[PDB]
């Protein structure tokens, strides 16, 4: 059973370099070419090149000649890809893929995410969204927490320690021009609950060991 | 007077199943033909294609790089082939053989040094080193062996489009003890390919000028030994060997070469052409249709006819189809017994006061041996 | 008719060398005609088969010849970032030999050539090569028109357009009377085939020893094609030169493509610019129509005729359904723009697998009766299968359908007696043109002399 | 290289309907065209190899077809597990290329965006930046065009438009666009309307929502 095991997510900085591995197990390592594919988030898949672990011969896609560099270590049966002169176009998920006896790429690594933001690990500054009490003679009540200027992903937002599992819309983080992420997490709630039960968002940032629980309450009530 | 005395006349059989080697598909089986100088005597032959006659299906597969998808479709062929060929025969033996092309430049990728053990080096994949013809499975009735052997087959890769398929046909035909061709059986050589084929004098592009001698060169390694030192066969030599070994060649070829292999099958008696899919997915029905189509035609052939003797045939096909000048009867089915009114004419009185020739249908060992005596 | 099969002059070469595979006549500056013999399996300097050429002076006894020396060392050159390397192992030097006025063109069709620049390369492949030699002056040259420095991935990008990597230039060769060396390269353009023409003087002047990849200025190559009728046609398997358009100031090339249009076979007439004037199509699939081509005036009307060999042609018989006997097609040139239509005569073999039409030698006026004659070889013909050469005399209406003489192989079986033929030249200078037959399986060359 | 052009770029199909995804190669890649599925719970999964050969363990609703330059991937009854991205891939010539991709959406009935407006809280107002959030909740299709109207003027730039993935039970989207500006640009103006302009909205189509800065 051919299994491809890659390294984990690796944050990087522009102009720097990142080296990701792919432990190949389930087949004779030096015989077969190892192929690398790049997929930018939300875009299609782009072939990078292949590496022959036998003679460490490599052939890239002209788009990646010089940028990506493939090396193999047949002692541990690992292939290493090193991206040089990183830009923001290099922030993608890189897969090592292998073909089977039918020459289709049926075996893929789980993917190595690369991030080239160049921003120090900052904690989230959660801000309440203050559901307007004026928007009462109408639809339901919408309240949320504005988690702004944190790094890196992700931020685990849970409302009232997981009590609010319905109407929770944690939006995907948006990379700002400052290099940090700012996601929002809104909750739709019955307007009759505005004042009865207070809702608290449990913003949990795994890096920086930040766990902040902000209280949301209407304004001019 | 000139007479045609019948020596061996066994009646035609009804079923080819059971105790074989007693299944007579031609009657009579021997005739004594006394001919005074410059005379002519007529005799008749009946050729029935019996039912449930044992079949040998040697699957000769192009294993070039374009056929890596086809190995996914052949992986259960042999069990499906045994199920579909079970209504057509009670004794089925199937074998497998593979060809790519002569493993020599400019057909074989010769550089980099890694492209000799892996011709798919520039495709960034891995295939087998290039072979010309390898025998894989001797014709066996254990049809699961076909699956076991095709699951462990891999393709190779060569440079040019024509393949070394006729080399493989010659070797699968003349290495009859290595292939496993039974004597009392139908010999279906299923030749699958998706490309043009190399013919004689093509090997000169590799430096190979020695003509194909038509001898067996598959050794114990099960590989064609003379692939790199002997030229490709011509249609003449390959047709002669297919006729000598009673082999019905089946061109299972893709639509891009269907016309080429039909124009070839016009020049090779006993051959049919089926349209193969780009992944060999219709090869079971192709083999079944081509077996029904090969047995839908009785074509006579004369072996070792003396020069002083000429023959004229009046094919008595379907009840009222007396077709003069024809030594063939198309549009038949398994079980139909056709007749041929043959007439042997002498041109003088040769020195040999007794000669002998044989008249047999194409693809069968059963023959009419005409012992011709010139008095 | 008057070739003497008794007094035979046998020239011999090294054993296993395929001596006699190709042969021409060489007229010295003094006019003494020698025999150029190619032996593509002669052992080189390291006991590797590299091929060789033997310049056999005419002696009525025959025997062994002195080899004509060429550079047989694999060369390697770094020109910029590229390593250029030629491979002489099994290059087949002498697989075709043609002799112009004082130049002997010896071609090595299966000479390999690679270009290493980086981890990438140009796919070592038989580009071919022709070795030019002035044996009386000692001057040597070379002409490899299909060497390049383009890398494999560039050809994969272009969909293998203008891919001269497998040319095998010098597979067939011919020198026009003006002095242009026309090379057949049946593997050129990814086995479509091409012609390479360059003047011999411009090859000798443009050749620098040590330089591996150069370009003759006056060199002219054929054109690639996307027409699938030309795929794997092996255009350039055989080449000839004649006069087939009336204008006697230009030379017409006669190129055989024996697998043209799905192994049907063709022979195309062209001009010096490779524009197809006429195309003769094969009569039968896989008959190798265009394996050999000869250009002679067999009916004495001044207009060159075309003889095409189809050595694998199958005729109709009774004990054999289709009998591979071989066939030669005669195309008489009529007074007209092209007018070259159906073959005016069909010469067919009689021996099964005799390969009748593998060689067709214009013998010149063998019996000096006004009409040029023709020798067709069945290298495996005759009732014994050892090889025949059949002499067909020209007449007022083409050739004679019956051979005026058959030359049976004086060598054992497998000699391929007749695989190479050469006539029209008078070695012993008795006024009648002689015939030089090459049996490369016997590693010998038989010299038949025409009697008065 | 061999360019594989997929059509359509996106495709909305009701769960249970039939789909036909197309791929068109720059040149002949006979059947060397494979189909990958990627709904982001794993690496790209190969569904159909060599343009008609279903892989082992692939549901029988996926069918491949096509040869030469035109290839098709047919799904009989798209399940909720089939909605994702589908890439055709050629292994005919190196370099091996993929298609642009084809997303499969769920295609429920059009819904109206439940628009909202959030003023910057006092906590964020302490810092020198203020972001107003305009929330479009549970709408379909995703093709909305939100514009910020500051003092009845178009506001180019300073927008995020973070759209959520298509919901699970009721397959609607949800959008949140934020206007990032300093406290100077915040207290400088007084009108912060949010134009929506979604097709799911009746007349007036432009549902410009306001909060009444007080
Ligand atoms: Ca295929
Ligand atoms: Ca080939
Ligand atoms: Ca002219
Ligand atoms: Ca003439
Ligand atoms: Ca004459
Ligand atoms: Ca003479
Ligand atoms: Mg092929």
């Amino acid at each position: 059973e051919v299994q491809l095991q890659q390294s984990g997510t690796v944050l990087a900085r522009p102009g720097a370099s990142v080296k990701m591995s792919c432990e190949a197990s389930g087949y004779t390592f030096t015989n077969y070419w190892m192929h690398w594919v790049k997929q930018r988030p939300g875009q299609g898949l782009e072939w990078i090149g292949a590496i022959y672990p036998g003679n460490s011969d490599t052939s890239y896609i002209q788009k990646f000649k010089g940028k990506a560099k493939l090396t193999a270590v047949t002692s541990t049966t690992s292939v290493y890809m090193e991206l040089s002169s990183l830009t923001n176009e290099d922030s993608a998920v890189y897969y090592c893929t292998l073909y089977d006896g039918y020459y289709v790429f049926a075996y893929w690594g789980q993917g190595t995410l690369v991030t080239v933001s160049a921003a120090s690990t900052k904690g989230p500054s959660v801000f309440p969204l203050a559901p307007s009490s004026k928007s009462t003679s109408g639809g339901t009540a919408a309240l949320g927490c504005l988690v702004k200027d944190y790094f890196p992903e992700p931020v685990t937002v849970s409302w009232n320690s997981g009590a609010l599992t319905s109407g929770v819309h944690t939006f995907p983080a948006v990379l700002q021009s400052s290099g940090l992420y700012s996601l929002s997490s809104v909750v739709t709630v019955p307007s009759s609950s505005l004042g009865t039960q207070t809702y608290i968002c449990n913003v949990n940032h795994k890096p920086s060991n930040t766990k902040v629980d902000k209280k949301v309450e209407p304004k001019s009530c | 007077v000139s007479e045609a005395r019948v020596l061996e006349d066994r009646p035609l059989s009804d079923k080819g199943s059971g105790d074989s080697s007693q299944v007579t598909q031609v009657s009579p089986q021997r005739i004594a033909l006394r001919l005074r100088p410059d005379d002519s005597k007529n005799f008749s032959i009946q050729v029935r294609q019996v039912e449930d006659y044992p079949v040998d299906i040697y699957y000769l597969m192009d294993l070039s790089y374009s056929m890596k998808d086809d190995l996914w479709s052949i992986q259960n062929l042999g069990t499906k082939l045994a199920t579909q060929m079970r209504k057509l025969t009670s004794n089925l033996r199937i074998g497998f053989g593979a060809f790519v092309d002569k493993p020599v430049s400019p057909y074989m990728y010769i550089s980099p040094p890694e492209a000799l053990e892996n011709p798919c080096y520039d495709m960034k994949t891995t295939c087998l080193p290039m072979f010309g013809y390898k025998h894989v499975l001797t014709l066996t009735d254990q049809v699961t062996r076909f699956n076991e052997e095709v699951k462990k087959q891999s393709v190779s890769r060569n440079r040019d489009a024509p393949e070394g398929g006729f080399d493989a046909i010659m070797q699968a035909t003349v290495c009859d003890e290595k292939i496993g061709w039974r004597n009392d059986a139908s010999h279906l050589l299923v030749f699958t390919t998706d490309a043009k084929t190399h013919i004689a004098l093509d090997g000169r592009l590799a430096g190979i000028v020695q003509p194909n001698d038509g001898q067996c060169h598959v050794g114990s390694d099960n590989h064609y030994s003379a692939s790199t030192t002997m030229d490709y066969p011509s249609l003449g030599l390959m047709t002669e060997k297919l006729s000598q070994k009673n082999i019905n060649l089946i061109f299972a070829v893709t639509e891009n070469v269907v016309n080429l292999y039909q124009n070839y099958s016009e020049l090779i008696p006993g051959t049919t052409v089926g349209v193969l899919s780009m992944d060999s997915s219709n090869v079971l029905q192709l083999i079944v249709d081509a077996y029904g189509k090969i047995r839908s035609k009785v074509e006579l052939e004369v072996r070792d006819l003396p020069e002083e003797l000429s023959l004229s045939f009046n094919a008595t096909c379907l009840n009222n189809e007396v077709i003069p000048g024809l030594k063939s009867c198309m549009g038949l089915k398994i079980g139909d017994t056709v007749s041929f009114s043959i007439e042997a004419k002498v041109r003088g009185c040769p020195q040999e006061k007794e000669k002998s020739f044989t008249i047999k249908p194409v693809g069968f060992k059963d023959s009419l041996i005409v012992q011709v005596t010139f008095d | 008719l008057n070739l003497d099969p008794v007094q035979l002059t046998f020239y011999a070469g090294p054993n296993g060398s395929q001596f006699g595979f190709s042969l021409d006549f060489h007229k010295d500056s003094h006019g003494r005609v020698a025999i150029v013999v190619g032996a593509p399996r002669t052992l080189g300097p390291s006991q590797e088969e590299t091929g060789g050429v033997f310049l056999c002076p005419w002696r009525a006894e025959g025997g062994q010849c002195p080899s004509l020396l060429f550079d047989l060392r694999d060369e390697t050159r770094n020109v910029g970032s590229q390593t250029l390397q030629t491979f002489k192992a099994r290059q087949g030097l002498g697989a075709s030999v043609v002799s112009w006025s004082d130049v002997i063109v010896a071609c090595a069709p299966w000479q390999h050539w690679n270009v290493l620049e980086k981890t990438e390369e140009a796919e070592k492949t038989p580009v071919g090569s022709c070795f030019l030699a002035q044996p009386e002056s000692g001057r040597r040259a070379e002409y490899s028109p299909c060497r390049g420095n383009t890398l494999s991935r560039i050809y994969v990008e272009n969909d293998f357009s203008w891919d001269k990597r497998y040319c095998e230039a010098g597979f067939s060769s011919v020198v026009t009377q003006a002095g242009e060396l026309v090379l057949g390269a049946p593997g050129g353009y990814y086995f479509l085939g091409l012609l390479a023409q360059a003047p011999v003087a411009d090859i000798f002047s443009s050749y620098r020893p040590g330089i591996l990849l150069w370009h003759v200025s006056s060199q002219s190559l054929s054109f690639d094609s996307s027409n699938p009728e030309y795929f794997d046609g092996y255009w350039g398997y055989s080449v000839a030169v004649g006069e087939f358009d009336g204008d006697l100031n230009t030379t017409e090339y006669v190129v055989g493509a024996p697998t043209w249009s799905w192994t049907l076979g063709a022979v195309e007439i062209l001009d010096s610019y490779y524009q197809r004037l006429h195309r003769l199509r094969g009569e039968q699939m896989a008959s190798y129509f265009g394996h050999s081509v000869a250009v002679t005036d067999v009916n004495g009307d001044g207009r060159h005729d075309l003889l095409v060999g189809a050595p694998l042609y199958m005729e109709s018989r009774a004990d054999r359904k289709l009998a591979e006997v071989g066939r030669v097609y005669l195309f008489l040139q009529p007074r007209g723009p092209h007018a070259l239509g159906a073959p005016s005569l069909l010469l067919t073999g009689t021996q099964l697998y005799g390969r009748f039409g593998s060689a067709i030698a214009p013998l010149g006026d063998l019996d000096r009766d006004g009409y040029n004659d023709i020798a067709v070889a069945a290298p495996y013909g005759g009732p014994s299968g050892r090889g025949q050469v059949l002499v067909f005399l020209g007449q007022s209406e083409g050739l004679r359908s019956r051979p005026s003489q058959v030359l049976d192989s004086p060598f054992p079986t497998g000699s391929a007696f007749g695989f190479s033929l050469r006539g029209a030249v008078d070695i012993d200078d008795n006024g009648y043109p002689d015939l030089i037959v090459g049996a490369y399986g016997a590693n010998q060359v038989a010299v038949y002399r025409a009697q008065p | 290289e061999i360019v594989l052009t997929q059509s359509p770029v996106t495709l909305s199909v009701t769960p249970g309907d039939s789909v036909s995804l197309s791929c068109r190669a720059s040149r002949d890649i006979s059947n060397n065209l494979h189909w990958f599925q990627q709904t982001s719970h794993e690496s790209p999964r190969l569904l159909i190899k060599y343009a008609s050969q279903s892989m082992s363990g692939i549901p029988s609703r996926f069918s491949g077809s096509g040869s030469g330059t035109d290839f098709t991937l047919s799904i009989n009854s798209v399940e909720t597990e089939d909605f994702g991205m589908y890439f055709c891939q050629q292994t005919n010539s190196w370099p091996y290329t993929f298609g642009g991709g084809t997303k499969l959406e769920i295609k429920r009935t059009v819904a109206a965006p439940s628009v909202f407006i959030f003023p910057p809280s006092d906590e964020q107002l302490k810092s020198g930046t203020a972001s107003v959030v305009c929330l479009l909740n549970n709408f379909y299709p995703r093709e909305a065009k939100v514009q910020w109207k500051v003092d009845n003027a178009l506001q180019s730039g300073n927008s995020q438009e973070s759209v959520t993935e298509q919901d699970s039970k009721d397959s609607t989207y949800s959008l949140s666009s934020t206007l990032t500006l300093s406290k100077a640009d915040y207290e400088k103006h007084k009108v912060y309307a949010c134009e929506v302009t979604h097709q799911g909205l009746s007349s007036p189509v432009t549902k410009s929502f306001n909060r009444g800065e007080c």
